[PDB]
């Protein structure tokens, strides 16, 4: 099982099977689940550090967004674990970095599925991650005013 | 056709109906599933405020309550049978205890036969090869409800 | 008037209860009972007031007089009551609920607060008493019997098996052998605690009679605790014998037609003062008394319009 | 499906006037073919007596005759367009006030 | 048990097989603040055991947490709970249990 | 009058009211008498050990 | 009071005969129908066959609805003989027809030897390759009274009907519902 030993050990696999064979769904998606799932072990540890959870957050969010760009039409999972992360984690200057060049790099037509998600969290009061929904939005509003 | 809907709350209607979207596409990817021709059946659901919504109108479909009393009323049946025999053996049937109202429900499920969907299918099919096509239909799609339901913990299905 | 011997009453779906004797099928007395059914009837060792208690109410009926009214009546309690006892010397009385609670109500009119309440997780189908009045057997739905003890405020708790609900359990006066029945038909029998001076409340796994395929409903000794009586929902009711568990009688009312189709269960058995005759009452809407030797019926009672699932037989101590 | 409907009864129709719907449907699927053009003239010399011995309850038949009907006398010619219109005159006189 | 249970059995491996995808959507539904008001009846509590209850039924650890029940085995358990005459004589009269 | 009528009317019904003895459950034990429940239902009368026969007299004058 | 010489013919031995009975008994139907809707077509019928075999099932329940008990009795003696006699699919499919015409019909389905004929039809339609019909019959069969050779047949119906699951479920009911060691190895 997960434990503090053999979450390591499983990186070491998964990134190593990522470069070996690239521009592979089942490799970039089972390193960056991997690491969604390492930050959530960590979590339930110390509640019974920024440091601690930073080095798997960030990863965590960059294997998303390649593994949803090598999906097209079967990203439902993708694009909603990366909501989670964004939503939680977001607040950070080392998650929006990523987060930015995340939304452009992938294309506008991803976002559609998870608009009632998006709408259920205009008003966050954090105004780092805040300003951010509203960007994304307008986007939309752009090309598909429609569905908006 | 829509169904304007008021003093009801459709914003968790509209988040299982995209739960029932990704399970679609989960049989449709299975090859021993997309060849059962396995699906959930969907309406459009749009809400608009709090408390209102708008659902659309699905055709060619009726309801079980109706079908059933339809087809009771035609044959001189009285809709509410089954009923009528647990009240008359025992008339404080609510206040039973639990092991006298398994006496009571089994009793009158024994006087009385219950085949009346069995029947109705047949009555509404004007051929034998659309019957049978019909009636297979209808045992994988209560099947998959019954599992995707149990998931889901869906309860009053009345 | 219950100034007789020998007394006997029959309670049901009707909403009264009749009043019969064992000398003759006449009836004498009909009482009411509004707006519920009896589950479980049984009269106080004085013989002088008898108790039906079903759906939040435990009503009191006079026997000395001709009362058709519930003199005397209780509530406080939510859901309904599966069985009532009281203390051989008539000082508390006993009631478990099944709102999950096996209560103890007591019967002196002063602020004595002799009362206990016994909490568990589901709700409970039989309660009985010690033969020494001093420990008490409770048990619920989930097939998990528990052992409540009078002098402390521990209760073991002992499950055969689970998933399957019990539904009665009895002790012989004689205190030889502890029995109980689940919904499937399985008796299992427990040699009882051989501590009798401090309660060490020991209990072994001595034997397990496969019988009664369908529902076990109702099992209970004899006074002599040389028989065994367990009902069934297949309409047939069987005797066992304490030395190697041998059916000694087997008792069915079955028409053999299959037109009827389970036309009544059989819910109830109760023993004479010698263990002779046994007296049954049916869903069928009337009460057999029976005998463990020829099997013949002695007697029929059917001044009943609904079904009665609860008798009450007791007589003298002689016998 | 509705025509294939019609053909086992499914509504419960009585017998009183189930033969005049199942003879209909009958005559009108030799009426929507211009291969039988041949039979075209006998064909509508029964149509005008079902609702001549029908009476009045023949008009729930007017939306299955006209539709095809009129689409007839617009393609078929010769002599037989002239003895449709005298056809079609005696249609109406039964049919008053639900032409329409 | 013909083509029903044939048809129920496919159905969990397919959900067995694919258990993040569809508990990824139920995160999203129970944890949402303005959509959880009606399923309260700590504030977060509930909603976690409400996550783990599905998890249990997606790994067949619901019936007995101490063992892992495979697909035919728990099919074959949730059909006698719902055709029992004890559970359904308790069921309300709306509800029609007879029919 | 009206009133009236209903004033008689509720006493007539009364009297019949007052027949029955209630006792309700009131959330209250022993609970400070954790030592001296041992005595007040706990008496545990431990007795009749020796065995009494029977000469079916219990039936004798029923049949 | 003339159909009884149109059925009752007993000459027809070739195929050829056999179809122009059946024409011989429709346009006759038609005659004599009690119904002025029906008689109209008669003229029609005869220049144009096949718009008088779609009319078979609604003439045939017009007269026989009229004849008494005795008159109606030869014709079942009669249809029993005819489904009995010839292998021809297209003859058989016409009197198939009729039968289920009747059995949706509120007066029920017309008598038979036994249980309005349900065996007969039963066999009757499996060499047609109208497995549609064939298995509604024999799920009647087995209402009645469930037997080794019913569930046999059933395992054999669905497998040329492409349904290997509804076969399976057959196999499980004699396994648990029905005597062990029985199942025969085929």
């Amino acid at each position: 099982g997960i434990n503090e030993s053999t979450i390591p050990k499983v990186l070491q696999y998964y990134s190593a099977a990522t470069e070996h064979d690239r521009s592979w769904y089942k490799a970039w998606h089972a390193w960056a689940v991997m690491n969604f799932e390492a930050v959530l072990h960590y979590k339930h540890q110390n509640q019974a550090l920024s440091k601690t959870l930073l080095m798997y957050t960030v990863p965590a969010v960059q294997g998303f967004f390649r593994s949803i760009s090598l999906s097209r039409g079967n990203n439902l999972q993708d694009t909603l674990r990366v909501l989670t992360l964004w939503f939680d984690y977001g607040h950070w200057p080392d998650v929006n970095e990523a987060l930015v060049e995340g939304v452009k790099a992938i294309q506008i037509d991803t976002w559609l599925q998870v608009i009632p998600q998006l709408i259920a969290r205009i008003d966050t009061p954090r105004p780092l991650v805040g300003r951010l929904i509203h960007q994304l939005l307008t986007d939309i509003g752009r090309y598909h005013p429609q569905a908006l | 056709v829509f169904l304007l809907k008021g003093h009801e709350d459709l914003r968790q209607d509209e988040r299982v109906m995209q739960l029932f979207g990704l399970v679609n596409t989960l049989l449709a990817n299975d090859p021993t599933s997309l060849r059962k021709n396995l699906s959930i059946q969907r309406y459009a659901v749009i809400p608009l405020s709090t408390n209102s919504g708008l659902i659309g109108w699905v055709p060619h479909c009726d309801t079980l309550h109706a079908l059933i009393r339809d087809y009771r009323e035609k044959k001189k049946i009285l809709l509410n049978i089954e009923h009528r025999i647990m009240l008359r053996m025992a008339p404080d049937y609510d206040h039973l205890t639990l092991m006298q109202k398994v006496e009571v429900f089994e009793h009158a499920v024994n006087n009385t036969a219950g085949d009346d969907l069995a029947k109705l299918l047949w009555l509404k099919s004007p051929s034998s090869e659309v019957w049978f096509d019909r009636r297979t239909n209808y045992t994988r799609s209560l099947a998959v409800m019954s599992m995707v339901g149990y998931i889901l913990g869906l309860g009053d299905r009345h | 008037v219950g100034s007789d011997p020998v007394i006997l009453a029959t309670a049901g779906y009707d909403h009264t209860v009749r009043f019969w004797q064992a000398h003759s099928g006449i009836c004498t007395r009909t009482v009411q009972h509004q707006d519920s059914q009896v589950n479980a009837l049984e009269v106080t060792p004085d013989r002088s007031m008898i108790a039906a208690a079903g759906y939040q109410h435990i009503r009191m009926y006079d026997l000395n007089s001709n009362n058709p009214n519930p003199i005397i009546s209780y509530d406080g309690v939510n859901k309904n009551i599966a069985s009532v006892g009281f203390h051989e010397d008539g000082r508390w009385m006993y009631t478990g609920g099944e709102d999950c609670t096996a209560r103890i109500w007591d019967l002196r009119s002063r602020n004595l607060q002799c009362q206990r309440i016994f909490q568990v997780n589901a709700p409970i189908n039989c309660v009985c008493l010690h033969p020494n009045q001093a420990e008490l057997i409770v048990g619920d739905q989930s097939g998990a019997i528990h052992i409540w003890d009078l002098k402390t405020d521990h209760n073991e708790q002992l499950i055969p098996e689970p998933e399957v609900s019990i539904t009665s359990a009895h002790i012989d006066p004689d205190a030889s052998y502890m029995a109980a029945v689940n919904s499937t038909g399985n008796c299992y029998v427990w040699n009882l605690t051989g501590g009798i001076g401090d309660e060490v409340t020991q209990l072994i796994p001595k034997t397990k009679i496969p019988a009664h395929t369908r529902y076990a409903l109702q099992c209970r000794f004899s006074p002599d605790s040389t028989l065994l009586a367990t009902c069934s929902a297949d309409q047939t009711c069987k005797i066992w014998r304490t030395s190697n568990f041998s059916l000694m009688t087997e008792l069915s009312i079955k028409s053999g037609n299959p037109g009827e189709s389970s036309r009544g269960w059989m819910w109830g058995c109760a023993f004479s003062g010698d263990s002779q005759y046994i007296v049954t009452a049916s869903s069928d809407n009337l009460a057999r008394l029976w005998c463990v030797e020829t099997g013949e019926i002695k007697r029929e009672y059917g001044g009943h319009q609904k079904a009665v699932v609860c008798l009450a037989f007791n007589d003298s101590v002689l016998g | 499906y509705s025509t294939s409907e019609m053909l086992v009864n499914m509504g419960n129709l009585p017998l009183d006037e189930f033969y005049p719907a199942v003879s209909m449907v009958a005559l009108m699927r030799i009426f929507r073919d211009q291969s039988l053009s041949h039979h075209h003239t006998m064909v509508v010399q029964a149509i005008t007596f079902i609702f001549k011995s029908l009476g009045l309850k023949c008009v729930q038949f007017l939306p299955q005759v006209m539709p095809t009907f009129l689409n007839v006398i617009r393609v078929c010619d010769g002599a037989i367009r002239e003895f449709l219109f005298q056809q079609l005159g005696m249609l109406v006189s039964f049919v008053k006030s639900h032409i329409r | 048990d013909g083509n029903y249970r044939i048809t129920c059995h496919t159905v969990m491996e397919v959900l067995r097989e694919h258990k993040d995808s569809v508990m990824a959507v139920l995160e999203a539904f129970v944890y949402d603040p303005l959509l959880n008001w009606r399923l309260m009846d700590a504030l977060n509590k509930k909603a976690i055991q409400i996550i783990n209850r599905v998890r249990d039924k997606l790994t067949g650890r619901d019936f007995s947490h101490d063992d892992t029940l495979d697909v035919p085995t728990q099919v074959e358990l949730l059909i006698k709970q719902a055709t029992s005459h004890e559970n359904l004589c308790q069921c309300y009269i709306g509800w029609c249990p007879f029919w | 009058s009206n009133t009236a009528q209903r004033l008689e009317r509720l006493r007539k019904e009364r009297q019949n009211q007052i027949k029955c003895k209630n006792i309700q459950w009131k959330e209250r034990n022993s609970k400070q008498s954790a030592q001296e429940l041992k005595s007040l239902f706990e008496k545990k009368s431990l007795k009749e050990k020796p065995p009494i026969s029977g000469k079916q007299s219990i039936l004798s004058v029923r049949l | 009071i003339n159909l009884q010489k149109a059925w009752g013919a007993a000459r027809r031995v070739s195929k050829d005969d056999w179809l122009e009975w059946l024409r011989r008994l429709s346009l006759e139907l038609l005659k004599d129908s009690s119904s002025p809707s029906l008689r109209s077509c008669w003229a029609l019928a005869q220049a144009y066959n096949p718009m008088a075999r779609d009319l078979f099932n609604a003439a045939f329940v017009s007269c026989w609805s009229e004849l008494n008990e005795d008159q109606q009795d030869e014709l079942i003696r009669s249809i029993e003989l005819a489904l009995t006699s010839q292998d021809i699919a297209e003859v058989t499919q016409t009197l198939l027809n009729l039968a289920e015409f009747m059995e949706h019909s509120d007066k029920g389905p017309l008598p038979l030897r036994d249980d309005n004929g349900i065996v007969l039809l039963g066999e009757r339609a499996a060499k047609c390759r109208a497995y549609a019909k064939a298995l509604h019959y024999k799920e009647l069969e087995f209402q009645k009274g469930p037997t080794p050779a019913i569930l046999e047949s059933l395992i054999s119906i669905n497998n040329k009907l492409q349904q290997p699951e509804a076969a399976a479920g057959v196999l499980e009911y004699a396994m648990k519902h029905f005597g062990e060691l029985e199942i025969q190895a085929t």
